């Protein structure tokens, strides 16, 4: 006689962080798929989001740990993309600024948290990394990633 | 010399290096242009995947070679 084990359905993070942090109901399971049969379920990894972005004209710039937070322009980004553990596993987050107000989008949340202003989300920020395990990010223009502008 | 790490995403990373570096040499390279943790690096040369603490000369890779960057991220 085995163990049955029926678990949870997968929670699709990367496509919530993606759409939170685009704010629209953009992609989807299907197009996430879609992304990930080309690079060659429901656990996607960052190639599948940074794909997903490129075809918006968009990119994801990986924030060095190392650097201070004060280097990050966070004017100069649309908004940021965390990998965080959850008590291993991990899953995707969105971090985004509305009308000056930035949120943390967990898609695990039932409604988003405010962070503040620039010094708040840089607390958090400090306060993730700090944990450890804690993957930054940054979801900018191509403009932006050419320039380099996300960093101050 | 000159060796190209390329990624998914289609970009190409050039890095200056030396037969000596280990392929974690390599790896701190490409995090200090890009970010990305070497923890998180995947570099593949010729189909097969490189080891951190080999050399660059141990897998024969010359200046002017193509490194492939795959990325473990997941969520």
């Amino acid at each position: 006689p085995t163990v049955y084990h029926e678990r949870q359905r997968l929670e699709l993070c990367a496509v919530h962080a993606l759409n939170n942090v685009l704010q629209q109901q953009l992609f989807s399971q299907e197009a996430a798929d879609e992304i990930c049969k080309r690079l060659a379920t429901g656990n996607y990894d960052v190639n599948v989001i940074m794909a997903a972005l490129q075809g918006l004209g968009l990119a994801a710039v990986w924030w060095d740990r190392r650097r201070p937070l004060s280097q990050l322009a966070l004017p100069q980004v649309l908004g940021l993309i965390l990998n965080l553990p959850s008590p291993r596993r991990r899953h995707w987050v969105a971090l985004r600024q509305v009308d000056g107000v930035y949120y943390n989008l967990d898609s695990k949340l039932r409604a988003p948290e405010a962070l503040g202003d620039e010094d708040g989300v840089r607390a958090f920020l400090a306060a993730a990394l700090a944990q450890g395990l804690c993957e930054v990010l940054l979801v900018v223009t191509k403009e932006v990633e050419e320039k380099g502008s996300w960093l101050r | 010399m000159q060796i190209f790490v390329k990624t998914l995403t289609g970009k190409t990373i050039t890095l200056e290096v030396e037969p000596s570096d280990t392929i974690e040499n390599v790896k701190a390279k490409i995090q200090d242009k890009e970010g990305i943790p070497p923890d998180q690096q995947r570099l593949i040369f010729a189909g097969k995947q490189l080891e951190d603490g080999r050399t660059l000369s141990d897998y024969n890779i010359q200046k002017e070679s193509t490194l492939h960057l795959v990325l473990r991220l997941r969520g």
